[PDB]
């Protein structure tokens, strides 16, 4: 069933998480929970996403198939307007959530499954494609930049927004369902997460009004409605496209430091691009690189070294637009 | 009317595309969209704001303007 | 806390650092109840308190203003 | 002392005004009241400058030279701040304005009289200083810079136009007292469409006595200047253009209102890759725009009930490393 054409002008690179040991270059791994997609429906509609899963891979697994279903087989492949092609996206995410929900419907090692799947999440990532117009769809903290060659260096913007507990408008959000900013923007961190939107996670979504910090609210504070981003222009770029998942700009900034991350990521796949002859390699190469980069950290230890005990799972996706390989 | 999110949300279907910040998100701060750039209003203090860029945080950018459109600061909560 | 800035010459005054390279006038600015706060290229009506920023080629103090506080009195004539 | 080093990477074009006649080969004139300014201190400071008189010329060759002993003297040469600079130029045309009403304090009388009482005029001044643009402006001259962009020619206008069609001059006028819709309704201000000018002691001192300004705690006609912050000017790659009203007034006349910016600069643009010196590409522009206004007037037809005659047309360049071939 989802077999459908894949894209061939989007390479992926990715690395698993991994911990490190006192004893140094030693690692360890974790059952790994994150997937990407990189279709092409028949009718030339391209479709990407990065899904960043947490407590099981049992979500990622799905949301990724689900959505195809509810994207590629017809409802967006079309003449539509902009609107309308946010609208379509918005009854997709729906539909994997309701669907999702009713899913998780199934020794004393029960209570041990239970806990899991109740726990269960994921965060995603969806770039959509449509005669030169892009589309980010977003729930989470996955990030989406879009690199620009310019006659003056290469442009680099963000296009969406971090849902974590330090925006202004998810705090203003929280707040008109009735909780306290400077409260929750103080925890920082609402059950074990830190993004204030997300798919599945049954626990928070039915039974938020058993959490402290959640108690007083007219509605769910963690919901899993995305944030799309009106159409963009694609006609005379020429660059490329970027979905990358939290544990990579993740990493990376817990080395070199906060901020100035998406230039530097930029700036590395930029080199990269150039010595390299797939798209695959392209990617991976700058995931190999920053895995570098973070266990030398490590090692090679000093002031920054007490911030890279581990990594998650590191996933990125390159789209390229013009930008010459060779 | 616009005291309704849904129908503030309704006045973007015309939104210039390639803008940066996030419709839902502009009318979650209260905000609607007049019809000239990209300039929308406070449906409170009727303050309007423009000329967005990328990395902008509607109710930031509110409290900033306008840094007392009541919506912003809590005096609106129907229940 | 905020008297100083009704008189017009001490909110020019706040000028003095304004960054090189702006459009409008500084005078111009005062002359439409704006005070400099400091960061960038953002004013404050004196009145409404509402800032300004990102101005452009072009633009008219009191044109903006109306448009960003349609009501801050000073530009509804409350002071004269 | 009016002697001091003159620049010599600034052009000057200029052609007096001339009333045409119904019979064609016709071209009249009368006495011309524009005066420039191209000075470089000793210091290696520039100030540039185009005044447009009106009702005599016993001011526009005051202020010109006045205001050069108030600003090449030292006052300004030096590495002072961006406020600082502003505010010499303020103090500048202060110390011209009171000292020239000081100076109108000396039957065929009365005709005189009449004269100096209205006489006036208006400025436009640009001074360098270390690849930094200012800009002091006080009527209606207009003042461009023009930038090579690697997607054209980028123009625009460092000062505003002081008329009753500013939203900005008519609130000021409206704090004072006087009533904006009419005054905006009229247009026009003792013969002067200028909200602000120098000298003219009548609507100075007499404002009162003017049903117009009748209501009136200040000055209606003020001659302060409206300084424009400094302009960064190392990277860039153009021209700097002072005009008279005369001129971007006559262009507007023939082809029609706005545009007029975009076009002289055009044609300025042209003019530069086919002169020798700048000068010539000055005048070549005025000669050019002189042209096409007497032409609409005879091949009259739509526009030419607008071109019955012109006034003094001034134009000053500066070019900031643009090809002159
Ligand atoms: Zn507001
Ligand atoms: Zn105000």
């Amino acid at each position: 069933t989802d077999d459908l054409p894949l894209c061939h002008l989007s390479g992926v690179g990715s690395a698993s998480n991994r911990s490190y040991s006192a004893d140094g270059k030693g690692t360890e791994s974790h059952p790994p929970e994150d997937s990407w997609l990189k279709f092409r429906s028949e009718n030339n509609c391209f479709l990407y996403g990065v899904f960043n899963g947490y407590d099981g891979n049992r979500v990622t697994n799905f949301v990724a198939q689900r959505l195809s279903a509810e994207l590629l087989l017809g409802q967006l492949n079309a003449e539509h307007a902009e609107a309308d092609v946010r609208r379509v996206l918005l009854q997709a995410f729906d539909v994997v959530e309701r669907s999702f929900l009713e899913s998780i419907d199934d020794q004393l090692e029960r209570l041990k499954t239970l806990e899991r799947e109740i726990s269960g999440g994921a965060m995603a990532v969806v770039a959509v494609l449509l005669n030169n117009k892009l589309y980010v769809a977003n729930v989470g903290t996955n990030r989406a930049l879009l690199c620009k060659s310019t006659v003056d260096g290469l442009q680099v913007t963000q296009l969406n927004v971090d849902h974590t507990t330090e925006n202004e408008d998810e705090l203003f959000r929280l707040s008109q369902l009735g909780l306290d900013a400077g409260k929750i923007k103080q925890v920082g961190i609402i059950c074990g997460q830190e993004s204030t939107r997300r798919i599945g996670d049954y626990k928070v979504k039915y039974g938020y009004t058993d959490i402290d910090l959640l108690s007083a609210a007219k509605s769910k504070p963690i919901i899993a409605e995305p944030e799309i981003h009106g159409a963009q222009p694609l006609d005379g770029v020429t660059g490329f496209l970027v979905l990358m998942s939290e544990g990579l700009y993740k990493a990376l900034e817990a080395a070199h430091g906060p901020g100035q991350a998406n230039q530097e990521i930029a700036a590395m796949i930029d080199t990269e691009f150039a010595k390299q002859t797939s798209l695959d390699a392209v990617a991976q190469a700058v995931v190999d690189r920053v895995k570098r980069i973070h266990s030398d950290t490590f090692a090679s230890g000093g002031e920054r070294a007490r911030f890279c005990p581990r990594h998650e799972d590191m996933t990125l996706l390159v789209r390229n637009f013009g930008y010459p390989l060779g | 009317e616009f005291v309704e999110e849904f129908n503030r949300l309704k006045t973007f279907a015309n939104f210039p595309s390639g803008s940066p910040v996030s419709a839902s998100t502009l009318a979650r701060a209260g905000f609607l969209y007049t019809g000239e750039g990209d300039t929308v209003r406070c449906f409170s203090c009727h303050a309007a704001v423009d000329r967005w860029q990328y990395g902008d945080s509607a109710v930031g950018r509110h409290r900033k303007v306008s840094p007392n459109c009541r919506f912003i600061n809590g005096f609106y909560l129907e229940n």
